[PDB]
């Protein structure tokens, strides 16, 4: 029971890390799309 | 003498060598060297580990 309690706390912290890792990747990839749109827009502006 | 007609119209078509296109201007991210925190000697707690 004592081993289970200590292990269960560590696994919960590991779950916390996974949630943060996924959240950051989602935000970073959203910014990648915004950057791509602006770069593509500039090429269109030159032709305009 | 100046290669014009009787009416004054020029007889030779001129040229101007069209200006060289638009210009592309870009910006870039810049990074610099960054350090980390240091470690001090630790205190001795009154409680067990």
């Amino acid at each position: 029971p004592v081993m289970l309690e200590r292990t269960r706390n560590l696994v919960a912290q590991l779950t916390q890390f996974g949630t943060s890792l996924l959240s950051m990747a989602e935000h970073d990839d959203a910014d990648e799309l915004t950057t791509l749109l602006l770069q593509q827009g500039m090429e269109l502006a030159t032709q305009s | 003498r100046h290669n014009l007609s009787i009416d004054g119209q020029p007889l030779s078509l001129a040229i101007y060598a069209e200006p060289t296109d638009p210009k592309a201007l870009l910006t870039s991210m810049v990074q610099a060297s960054q350090g980390g925190s240091a470690v001090l000697p630790g205190t001795l707690s009154l409680y067990r580990f």
